[PDB]
């Protein structure tokens, strides 16, 4: 909790991009229709 | 039908580029003893070597300030003196931070050199011959893009990374790995800084951004599945540097081979290169209009009377190819400013130079020509890797500028890296060359690799998680 | 060892903790696990090191 609190009392925006040991395509799955997203970056663990 | 489809399977099988994976933020451990931080004294106390000294001070460690001249920076022997000077009279280093790659500024009387690269050299060298065993780290700042949201990756700090890339092959203990940095200080991002230092290893190609922290891996990138796009045309002009060498050789015949209106081969040499006649015999029967020249494309004057006198007036450039250089081999001991001068005069020079005399006449393409030595590294290649380092970065300075430029990164083609990376065919070097021509990738990495050996000699070279996201290193480095 | 690091940053920013309440708190609201040590001193300058 600690950690939550430095980061938003510091205004920390933990918005990156997607992971890439998940086994996602993230090169391929990255369109800004049919079965595409036009985001790149999320909250992530 | 049969071939095509084989040649392709076989072409991608042989397709990589590197990427900057993210990762979660490490608890990080305390630091210990006293830590030697050297700066650049043109920078004073501005920003980072302020705010990373309070972050080692308050990390536990004893901070041990060392400014230094910009000259100074330069000569190894003088920076041995600074280092054992301010050194003295206390207990040795535990480890060594180097903030000298953040001065953006060019070496004089050596004008093609940057003052980053020469002092890591100075740095590290003195630091041999000072027989500490502090662990080295050095610190750039803007030397990476890990996203489209960075902005365009100097090439000074690009040329640092492929030196430490290639050192830390050689010099395992001391090396430990480089950290680049956002544009701005701020605290947070010094503790993780000062975290990330204090940590025990692994991690040694890594940045950190406001978004979070990324470490540098190699991934395949198989064309199979892109679609393409602006298919290539080498219609009008094409110049070709070192067109009498082996590389030269290959493109220009490659170019020849299909759509050429006029091949501009610019070589040091020219006519008087060994076999130039004979090249150029069979370099016209395809229908080339060839004018090989002898001039160095290094000289800004040489390149700007070549592009108006030379150049027909029924073909305007389209296509401009960067492929020579000077092999100057030299160990790490053996390296001085004046061999990665005269290298960087070619490799850094010419290209520069090339770019600068367009903005007056659009370029379908400018391809580099980088060596897989600057993606790796390998022993020996001290002063190979900084100018391939740096030609990506500067690729990189004109696609954010808006120029149609490419950084192809190539293996060794088939004409003393015998173990690992096999021979590429010339044929099939050529064909990943033209697809990925077209399909505007900015830094493919066209490379043979048998994971068998490859892998695992590396890791027995220096252990490494760069390649993790092969699937084959994987394979290789849980086998044993 | 983990654990004692951990200890030691969070102890190197605290304005003069009081030993004795950290040790009731490590004795009393923490697992006894199987790996243990234990640092006795009547000293506020050896705990650190
Ligand atoms: N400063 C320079 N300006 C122009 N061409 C240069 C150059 N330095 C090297 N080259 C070319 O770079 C080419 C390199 O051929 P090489 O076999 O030595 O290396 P490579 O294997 O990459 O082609 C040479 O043909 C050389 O042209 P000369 O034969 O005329 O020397």
């Amino acid at each position: 909790p600690e950690g939550l609190w430095e980061l938003v009392d510091s205004g920390t925006d933990a918005i990156a991009g997607f992971p890439l040991d998940r086994g996602w395509d993230v090169e391929g799955m990255y369109d800004p229709a049919p079965g595409k997203t036009y985001v790149k970056e999320a909250g992530f663990l | 039908w049969r071939r095509r489809q084989r040649e392709q399977s076989a072409l991608d099988d042989l397709r990589y580029k590197v990427t900057w994976k993210p990762t979660a933020v490490a608890d990080g451990a305390s630091a210990t003893g006293t830590w030697l931080v050297v700066v650049p004294e043109s920078l004073a106390g501005g920003g980072w070597p302020v705010v990373v000294a309070r972050a080692v001070d308050q990390a536990g460690g004893r901070p041990v300030v060392l400014s230094v001249d910009a000259a100074d920076g330069a000569d190894r022997s003088r920076l041995g003196l600074r280092i054992h000077e301010a050194l003295g009279e206390g207990p040795v280093p535990d480890a060594v931070v180097s903030l000298l790659a953040l001065d953006p500024s060019a070496l004089p009387g050596l004008p093609d050199v940057p003052q980053a690269l020469a002092s890591t050299a100075a740095l590290v060298q003195a630091l041999l011959d000072l027989g500490l065993e502090a662990r080295l780290w050095c610190v750039t700042s803007g030397a990476v893009s890990v996203s489209g949201a960075d902005g365009p990756s100097a090439p000074e700090q690009a040329a640092v990374w492929g030196f430490g890339r290639v050192a830390g092959l050689e010099h395992p203990h001391l090396w430990a790995g480089l950290v680049d940095l956002p544009p701005e200080a701020d605290e947070r991002t010094a503790a993780r800084l000062v975290g990330v230092l204090a940590g025990a290893g692994g991690e040694d190609q890594v940045a950190l951004r406001s978004s979070g922290v990324f470490v540098r891996r190699l991934v395949r990138a198989p064309a199979s599945e892109v679609p393409a796009v602006r298919s290539w045309k080498p219609g009008g002009t094409v110049l070709v540097t070192g067109g009498t060498g082996g590389l030269g050789r290959q493109v220009a015949r490659w170019l020849a081979r299909g759509g050429a209106d006029h091949l501009l081969l610019v070589s040091r040499r020219g006519v008087d290169a060994p076999g130039a006649d004979e090249l150029v015999d069979e370099l016209t029967d395809l229908g080339a209009r060839v004018t090989v020249a002898a001039c160095d494309v290094a000289d800004r004057d040489a390149v700007q009377r070549l592009l108006s006198e030379q150049v027909p007036s029924d073909a305007p450039l389209t296509a401009v190819i960067h492929t020579a250089a000077v092999l100057d081999d030299g160990v790490i001991d053996s390296l001085s400013p004046e061999r990665m001068e005269q290298v960087l005069r070619v490799k850094v020079g010419g290209a520069v130079h090339l770019y600068e005399l367009t903005r007056e006449s659009d370029l379908s393409a400018f391809v580099l020509f980088s060596s897989f030595g600057s993606t790796f590294g390998l022993p020996g290649l001290g002063n190979y890797a900084p100018g391939n380092a740096a030609l990506e970065a500067l690729a990189e300075q004109w696609r954010a500028e808006g120029r149609p430029a490419t950084a192809v990164g190539w293996g060794t083609w088939a004409g003393g890296r015998t173990h690992g990376i096999h021979e590429l065919e010339p044929a099939l070097a050529t064909a990943a060359l033209e697809q990925a021509l077209e399909r505007d990738e900015s830094s493919p990495v066209i490379i043979d690799i048998d994971w068998e050996r490859f892998a695992v000699a590396f890791h027995a070279k220096r252990p490494t998680r760069g390649f993790e996201l092969v699937p084959e290193a994987q394979a290789a480095l849980e086998a044993a | 060892r983990a654990q004692a690091r951990r200890l030691h940053t969070h102890l190197a920013r605290h304005p003069h903790p009081d030993p004795t309440d950290i040790a009731h708190a490590l004795a009393t609201t923490r697992t006894p696990h199987e790996h243990r040590a234990a640092l006795v001193t009547d000293d506020h300058g050896t705990r650190g090191p």
